[PDB]
């Protein structure tokens, strides 16, 4: 199947309280596996997966140096857009990224980007031909044609095409996904008068990816059912559950099912008292 | 630029049995600017010792984090979660309810 090499950025100014803090994330497959975070006196750039500790010291001290000069171009970039939309020094801005490659089953790429956002509204997007850029306002548009006229997408090219995709051929490569299939159960509790709710949980399950329904004789119940959204449980492994109200007496007519790519078949379940 | 309301769900890692060691969670999602400020609450009392994951943001660019704690429950002792963050005029408080 496909895999993935993300990078996930952040810059947070703090006028006043100190120098911008600036995190840089990397994902391989959705899974953090690197970390910098300049918010330390010898900031340096952290394995976060029992894979990378192979690199020797040469990757992370390029690693490092390479983060902490992003950490001063963000720095800088912080103080332009205030300048280009006009905002005071005193306030806390946001500058995120995301940038990676994604490649399909081949080794082929399939998808790469570079998309940034400013105060939580998307900002510029490097768009799919690798070659130009959307931006979202006409501030955006000021670092587009200033992007243009650099070579910048070029540059993103290049990378996207060549090193993300070699490193991310060689990251990892260990190629296949971990599943644990939820554990189910359905609990029973009162609601007024002639009605009981049934809850069906899944529990202990990775990844996130889940499905919960009830059903009333063959048909599932979306109307009339409450959900919560998956939740991780601080283990690694994710919960989720699903409820449905129901009258007094009835419980037995209705049944939870459980989607996920870990089980060999779908869970069925029903109250147990 | 926005502000995203955090999202809140306060809940255990394992099915609660009183009397038993077990972590308390509470999962603060979609929200923006990433400055949060969480507490958890023993029976209106600050608990001291919560742990933070480090934060996280998604596709939408809001972010999210876990704060967590050990606690042992028991039938009567009341357990929230506290968030105050600038989307929101005054803190909001979620209580652990054991069946959800
Ligand atoms: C927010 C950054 C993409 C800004 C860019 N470096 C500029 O000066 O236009």
């Amino acid at each position: 199947g496909p895999h993935s090499l993300r990078y996930f950025v952040t810059a947070v100014s703090r006028p006043g309280l100190g120098e911008p803090r600036y995190m840089e994330v990397g994902y391989v497959d959705d899974t953090e596996f690197v970390r910098f975070d300049s918010d330390a006196e010898n900031p340096r750039y952290e394995p976060r997966a029992r894979w990378m500790e192979q690199e020797g010291p040469e990757y992370w001290e390029r690693e490092t140096q390479k983060a902490k000069g992003n950490e001063q171009s963000f720095r800088v970039d912080l103080r332009t857009l205030l300048g280009y939309y006009n905002q005071s020094k005193g306030g806390s801005h946001t500058i995120q990224v995301i940038s990676g490659c994604e490649v399909g089953s081949d080794g082929r790429l399939l998808r790469g980007y570079q998309q940034y956002a400013y105060d939580g509204c998307d900002y510029i997007a490097l768009n799919e031909d690798l070659k130009t850029w959307t931006a979202a306002d006409m501030a955006a548009l000021i670092t587009k044609h200033k992007w243009e006229q650099a070579g910048e997408a070029e540059r993103l090219r290049a990378y996207l095409e060549g090193t993300c995709v070699e490193w991310l051929r060689r990251y990892l490569k260990a190629t296949l996904l971990r599943t644990d299939s939820p554990k189910a159960h359905v609990t029973h509790h009162s609601r007024p008068e002639d009605k009981v709710t049934l809850r069906c949980w899944a529990l202990g399950f990775y990844p996130a990816d889940i499905t919960l329904t009830w059903q009333l004789n063959g048909e599932e119940l979306i109307q009339d059912m409450e959900l919560v959204e998956t939740r991780p449980a601080g283990d690694g492994t994710f919960q989720k559950w699903a409820s449905v109200v129901v009258p007094l007496g009835k419980e037995q007519y209705y049944t939870c099912h459980v989607y996920h790519q870990g089980l060999p078949e779908p869970l069925t379940l029903r109250w147990e008292p | 630029g926005i502000q995203k309301t955090p999202q809140i769900q306060v809940y255990s890692r394992h099915p609660p049995e009183n009397g038993k060691p077990n972590i308390l969670n509470c999962y603060v999602t979609q929200f923006h600017p990433p400055h949060i400020e969480i507490q958890m609450l023993k029976n209106g009392k600050k608990i001291p010792k919560v742990e933070m994951s480090d934060m996280s943001f998604s596709k939408d660019w809001s972010f999210y984090i876990l704060a967590h704690t050990e606690f042992t429950p028991t039938e009567t002792d009341t357990y929230a979660c506290r968030v105050k963050h600038d989307s929101m005029a005054e803190p909001k408080t979620v209580y652990w309810d054991r069946d959800m």
